[PDB]
């Protein structure tokens, strides 16, 4: 669509003037006389035939008088089923060199939020099949999540763990947007990926679809890989009809990210440093996931809180959003309990009788009160002695022991390390299991056979096993 | 429904967030900042919309309006810069606890710093 | 008699001044948090305003 | 060196120098600036620079680039802006403190305070 | 006379003019006609249409636009030389103390390059001043560089003019004192404070120092250059005779402090706190023609104003790389009556090293540190414990710790006419003999008031003994 | 006085109104503020005033002129941008507190922070 000379190159904003064919912002571009693709995304218009935009790679090398053309669309990316088990960047272009990507259609990353009359007005619960997840902080539909937990507790085993239950009882597929992620951990990311099964480089048998903006990648091309990794989990709703996951790491890069677009552009900035347009960015990111009538969206993103202020203005602005956490904390992987998940600080928002039923909020309400008073009496028994507490004590040391293991789990992508087979649980058997140990009807069993089981029926029949 | 005898209501949810829009609305046309990058002017937006709520006499119908807005606050600071724009503003307060939430008293009305400057003169005998 | 109840008092008025310091950080991590933030804040719109009186 | 299958090692003393040099150069080139003055692109410097440090594979040499950056804070202060950015690029901190200095501790290392993220499998077998 | 310009715009002290002819480079000196005092403007940026970007040297007033302009060909050309001895001196190089001109020989212009790489002497020495907190814990060195830094009120006029005393009067070398931006009270008493006591001699020619004086009642464009016309005539002594000097500098925080008034007029973006955008580039520009060459040496006292006791301010800790020694002067510790104030835990030189000063000086000033830092943990006990809870081995640590504290005071030469009390000056020798014995536990039976404001510790006994006959 | 033989004294009072007289005057001739919005030469405005405090010598008449300038702090903020300037161009100080006025001693003056430059010791022989 018509052909435009530059006319000026100032850091990562380059600035072009049309002749005719003036596009509308959003509209990407593609500079002519060069290597490699070169694109630029339009986000203003300043009079006299002249756009200004944001280049998405280096912006060396280009001359004043370079000819531009117009894509008449906005940057559109390669859409497909064979889109799952490839790597590719901001603008499509794959970057594992295992062959071009060939698809049919192609779909613009930029487009407008669900309609007011294709909601959904239902509130579901998402099964995961985790132990922990499903009962004392459980998942939505269309929800969001946040996880906490750096490096170091057993994260991307709980990511990899996500994907391998999606697919066995749901039947949607997932995608990873890294957000301004390590170059040095993209590999091994890749690498345990192949080894675990949810990517295979063989035949038609992936299931993520991964999408890497990586750190060294100027900031207008960081911001946009959340809708890039947004756009390919949509023909998987849209096209398809199922139930899509998406995992952002982290919502934290995204928002600094447009805090350096709109830095450079010029805009006065807000409270603490940030973009004055700070919510509504996150909100036209963050509304293209809900549930309408043909599937839905589900997401999955980590939280970094800088400075350890949970009212900061990136941190207040993401928790606005949620339906959900998780956090992953250093003491539980000591214990020897996997996930490490602190069943007393993971919240979730649908917590409440009307949403969950009956049955499943007197258990997450019981089983939260049990460990709450085992937590004071870790300094009573610390202090004054063992045989002192009450013989009623003796029970609340015994009915907090058998139920904290219960929250553990063989993984199934961790295989070959465990050597034991990947357990899956159902909804209904976690209820089940987690009312016996308040009830204590199994009240004459070791603390240690409560370890790495699926279903009731296995800590029982493992229990016989022993000595 | 005001000006013609009958009785309404609004509900505003909320209004901290209608002064983040206004803020940026403000910040990209390039206007002063001042306390949290707010313009000095986040008290006229609050203020002219609160002063319609009215009750006519009985030459003008007789008819009233009554609201409701909606603040809310960062880890129960009710000295920041908003939620004393709008407490010097509305005829009461009712505080609700984060803590009171937690323990389990719901609605967690904290009934020691909840008042009404007018509503007391007005309700019913029985009570 | 009156060595155990000398010890037994320095325990619990000893709880008393640390459960009582708990409540006092707290109450000050909130205050510095918020003056952390107005610092920011404040030295930010001087130079915002240095630039644009050029 | 990385590209021939040797190895090397770099030492940057200090990466809080450069990050002032670009930001006198941004600032008289009237570029816009942001926070504590630095300009937008600053995480844009310290990224491009530590990502050139790799470990190449079998089919292209075996070649290596280690790269110990070097960060001064103020009193402690490792929640600025720029000790904020190269924390989250690289791979590790160690931590020195001038209080164990003094006490008797030399190399003054705080090892609470200092993690690797690799760890384990970066050394032999006996250690 | 060349490219005799004209004045067009005069906003505060920075002056813009416009040449016809000739435009002079970046770093030169022009001359407004038509007044009775000298006014020196220096050129700083081109504007184009041939408009430059002056500074003023002086005062503004009585600039009318369309003035005259002249152009010399060169920066400031002060007078250098031996004949500058026992002078106080101008930023431009002028007398101020009516004695007359100052006939010389050689002129410097002051804006010069640093040298270089391979023009740089490498060894190490030590220097004995007197002081039983320098000479033990921060030993000073033969041509290094030493910093004095501390709020305001703690005392380093007074820890600056008694090494004038102590080292720059047995030195065979010359000194030069600049001043830049200080109190014009506390420059008349070193003007006299050194003619009764032959370092200035007014008849002959056997003075052994120069002055460089520019003072906080001047504008702030002529408070950046006396810290430059101090060591170009602190320069002509290392490198032309081959002689070694002593460089004494106060203040120089009011250099890089005078150039955040002038940088916003000039029409620069502000940095961070309100500093120019420039701190580390023209700080270090200076900061490294004051090095010992090949040629000769320098030895560098500067005193660092710290403002508002905020060590972590960027006018201070940009000044922590150019030096190789540092006193820090606390006032903490002053307000408990020790004098001098300086920071035992916080002073650090380079030369403490168990192979420059000896394997016994060097266990010495780690113990010393080390029973100071054991101290602070027990302070924090004693503030809910009190004093006569403790156990019997960590009331022998506070009872040596105050008496290490009480010993690290001296009283100077110079507070003869605050205190009353009389002078001291200890050697090296006694100095590390002294504390090693309070280590020890031989001196474990004495009051702690033997040990205030004493020499060695030799009179530290012979007060202990006054105080029990008079008992 | 002073240029002609006698003794003066001046007082100030106060020295925080002399410096927002000058931030506003010289704001709206479009000069660029500093810090609090204060000039450049804020130091430069106290300083040229209080040099000319001198105490002649006596082949010019020998006659003194004091200074007592006032200063007003907020909160008793001794650290702030107005004050820490005029603290470090007088001789000694005289700190009056609140604590001191309101326990009883009045006048409230803190005789253990009140340093002074004793000005030679001039106190007087029997004193
Ligand atoms: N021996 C001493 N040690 C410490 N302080 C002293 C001594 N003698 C006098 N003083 C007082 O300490 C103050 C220190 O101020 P001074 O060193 O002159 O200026 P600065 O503010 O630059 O430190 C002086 O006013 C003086 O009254
Ligand atoms: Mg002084």
């Amino acid at each position: 669509a018509a052909t435009g000379r530059i006319v000026a190159v100032i850091g990562a904003v380059v600035d072009v003037q049309f002749d005719e064919g003036l596009p509308p912002i959003l509209n990407a571009l593609e500079v002519q006389g060069r290597e490699t693709r070169l694109v630029l995304e339009v986000a203003q218009h300043l009079g006299e035939s002249t756009v200004r935009t944001i280049a998405m790679d280096g912006t060396e090398g280009l001359v004043r008088g370079q000819k531009v053309l117009d894509s008449g669309a906005p940057i559109k990316i390669p859409v497909g089923p064979e889109t799952l088990g490839r790597i590719m960047n901001v603008i499509g272009e794959p970057i594992d060199e295992r062959g071009p990507i060939k698809t049919k259609q192609f779909a613009a990353i930029h487009a407008e939020a669900p309609e007011f009359m294709e909601m959904s007005v239902e509130q579901e619960i998402l099964v995961t099949g985790i132990k922990v997840v499903d009962l004392l902080a459980p998942y939505a539909k269309g929800g969001k999540i946040g996880l906490f937990g750096g490096a170091g507790v057993g994260k991307t085993v709980l990511i990899m763990e996500l994907i391998n239950n999606v697919a066995k009882a749901h039947g949607g597929y997932s995608v990873f947007a890294g957000v301004g992620e390590r170059t040095r951990e993209g590999n091994d990311l890749y690498h345990e990926m192949i080894e675990s099964g949810v990517i295979n480089l063989k035949d038609a048998t992936s299931k993520v679809a991964l999408v890497y903006g990586q750190m060294n990648e100027p900031p207008g091309a960081r911001a946009r890989v959340a809708l890039t990794g947004l756009t390919v989990a949509e023909y998987f709703r849209d096209q398809e009809g199922q139930d899509v996951l998406l995992f952002i790491d982290n919502i934290f890069r995204f928002t600094q990210a447009g805090s350096e677009v709109s830095a450079l552009l010029g805009r006065i900035p807000s409270a603490v440093g940030y973009q004055p347009t700070l919510a509504t960015d996150m909100g036209t990111m963050q509304e293209r996931i809900t549930t309408t009538k043909k599937g839905s969206i589900t997401s999955v993103q980590a939280i970094y809180v800088p400075a350890d202020d949970l009212t900061d203005p990136a941190p207040a602005t993401t928790f606005a959003h949620l339906d959900a956490t998780t956090v992953l904390s250093r003491a539980i992987a000591e214990l020897g309990i996997y996930p490490a998940v602190d069943p007393l600080d993971s919240t979730s928002r649908i917590m409440d009788p009307n949403i969950v039923g009956s049955e499943h909020y007197d258990v997450a309400r019981g089983v939260q009160k049990i460990l709450q008073d085992y937590k004071s009496l870790q300094d009573i028994i610390a202090i004054l002695g063992m045989d002192e507490l009450s013989e009623e004590d003796k029970l609340t040391v015994s009915r907090a022991r058998k139920i904290q293991r219960f929250l553990s789990q063989p993984f199934q992508v961790a295989e070959v390390f465990t050597g034991h087979l990947g357990k899956l649980v159902p909804l209904k058997e976690t209820i089940k299991g987690f009312q016996q140990i308040l009830a204590g009807e199994y009240d004459h069993l070791p603390e240690q056979a409560f370890y790495m089981v699926g279903p009731i029926e296995e800590a029982v029949a493992k229990a016989d096993k022993l000595a | 429904f005001r000006d013609n005898g009958k009785h309404a209501l609004i509900i505003y949810d909320d209004l901290s967030k209608q002064a983040v829009a206004y803020r940026q609305m403000s910040l990209l046309l390039r206007r002063p900042p001042g306390r949290e990058a707010y313009p000095g002017d986040v008290f006229y937006l609050h203020s002219r919309l609160l002063e319609r709520a009215a009750k006519m006499n009985d030459a003008f119908g007789g008819g009233s309006l009554t609201a409701l807005p909606v603040i809310e606050t960062q880890a129960g600071d009710v000295s920041a810069y908003i939620p004393t724009n709008v407490i010097s503003i509305t005829d009461g307060q009712i505080f609700l606890e984060t803590e009171l939430f937690y323990k389990g008293i719901r609605p967690a009305i904290n009934v020691g710093l909840s008042v009404s400057r007018v509503g007391s003169a007005a309700q019913t005998r029985a009570m | 008699e009156s060595t155990t109840s000398e010890q037994s008092a320095r325990m619990t008025a000893m709880d008393n001044a640390s459960k009582n310091a708990s409540e006092m950080i707290d109450k000050l991590t909130l205050t510095f948090n918020r003056t952390r933030q107005a610092v920011i804040t404040k030295e930010l719109i001087e130079i915002i305003s240095g630039a644009a009186a050029l």
